[PDB]
């Protein structure tokens, strides 16, 4: 257990096989739910 | 914006579109496109302004993200949009031929795909010519990048006025206080 | 707006006392000119 | 956001959530509002082989709303966002010109649904 | 603008360039970003009844 400093990684590493006569198509799906927050008002004074 | 990082295949054939003027160049250490290098060049013993403003109570901090990482992000986005179309924007990426994607976009705008299928060489020639022309144009015109210059000039002017304000008497005997 | 006509007016003693005080007039005029040109920019951009 | 993502369906990408937007629900919060977005996500892909067009009887046929795929031995047509095989007929294709111009065309047969019943 | 005109195709007029939008490409610049737009333009009209 200690403190370590480093250089971050931008993200994962991926490559896609590209060909002049190839294609891919999905077969199953999924339903997802997300949440977002937004402020509206603020307090009145005198 | 994106979670993964994509890479172009080593072979650079896409049915007749050169695309060389925008892809990263492995030779240059900055791994930047010629357009990017032109933009960077176009946009621009003694004490530097940094230390000069330093030694009066003003400091400049460095940003968090660096140009290499920014270029990496840009290249990843470009490779993804070239290889997979819009599919990777809402889930896993799926490969598809470039003329096929062009036909889909032409159907989307509202013209039947045979028109594209029978004019491929002409379309490619026009595309390459347009890329060359825009390269020449942004190389030539020197007055198309005002806004960033104005931002820098405003910041510099504000700092210069602030530092120059120190020498005013404000109605007293002398500005210097030790005297 | 003009600095002197509102601050001092026509008094030379006030003027040559004030010129040592500071350089606020430049900033004031710059801000006003910026707003003035921004108006025409807005009109051009909406209608042309 | 209230105007566009709740009272209807939005086509703008990433405006009303990540994925393909379906519906929305609002909720009340102190000095603020809360949104719930429902989205559709594909999965479980599969590899295939494709061709641009088919030349049959000296004529070129194009898909009317779909795309041509091959399982290795046969050819079919399917929608872009889901897998379903169907027999290539003349009711989901249209003809335009001969097959001496389009690059990458293949040779196959086209099932005409008129002939078998006209012969029955 | 980056979210809408790049990751997909937009139908709003004059939002991602002049003319009919097809695709776009981003580029990086000091303290800024640059977008390249590709559009479609018809020509060579004719009269009919």
């Amino acid at each position: 257990q200690s403190i370590i400093a480093y250089t971050m990684s931008l993200g994962a590493e991926n490559s896609v096989a590209y060909s002049n006569n190839s294609i891919a198509i999905p077969t199953n799906f999924t339903i997802s739910v997300t949440t977002e927050i937004l402020p509206v008002s603020m307090t009145k004074t005198s | 914006q994106v979670k993964q990082i994509y890479k172009t295949p080593p072979i650079k054939d896409f049915g007749g579109f050169n695309f060389s003027q925008i892809l990263p160049d492995p030779s240059k250490p900055s791994k930047r496109s010629p357009i990017e290098d032109l933009l960077f060049n176009k946009v621009t013993a003694a004490r530097d302004l940094i230390c000069a403003q330093k030694f009066n109570g003003l400091t400049v901090l460095p940003p968090l993200l660096t140009d290499e990482m920014i270029a990496q992000y840009t290249s990843a986005l470009l490779a993804g949009t070239i290889t997979s179309g819009w599919t990777f924007g809402a889930g896993p990426a799926l490969q598809i031929p470039f003329p096929m994607q062009m036909a889909y976009r032409f159907n989307g705008i509202g013209v039947t795909q045979n028109v594209l299928y029978e004019n491929q060489k002409l379309i490619a020639n026009q595309f390459n010519s347009a890329i060359g022309k825009i390269q020449d144009s942004l190389s030539s015109t020197p007055s198309a990048l005002g806004k960033l210059q104005d931002v820098v000039n405003q910041n510099a002017q504000a700092l210069n006025t602030l530092v120059k304000q120190l020498s005013s008497n404000f109605g007293a005997i002398s500005s210097v206080l030790n005297d | 707006v003009d600095c002197t006509m509102y601050i001092c007016g026509d008094s030379t003693e006030c003027s040559n006392l004030l010129l040592q005080y500071g350089s606020f007039c430049t900033q004031l005029n710059r801000a006003l000119t910026g707003i003035a040109v921004e108006q025409d920019k807005n009109t051009q951009e909406v209608f042309a | 956001k209230m105007s566009e993502c709740v009272l209807g369906q939005s086509k703008r990408v990433d405006f009303c959530g990540k994925g393909y937007h379906l519906m929305s629900f609002p909720q009340s919060a102190p000095h603020g509002v809360v949104f719930l977005h429902v989205t559709y996500v594909p999965a479980q892909e599969k590899n295939f082989t494709t061709a641009p067009a088919i030349c049959h009887d000296g004529k070129a046929h194009f898909p009317r709303e779909g795309v041509f795929v091959s399982n290795g031995t046969h050819w079919f047509v399917t929608q872009r966002n889901f897998y379903e095989p169907q027999i290539i007929t003349t009711d989901n294709t249209f003809v335009s010109g001969n097959c001496d111009v389009v690059i990458g065309i293949v040779n196959n047969t086209v099932y005409d649904p008129l002939q078998p019943e006209l012969d029955s």
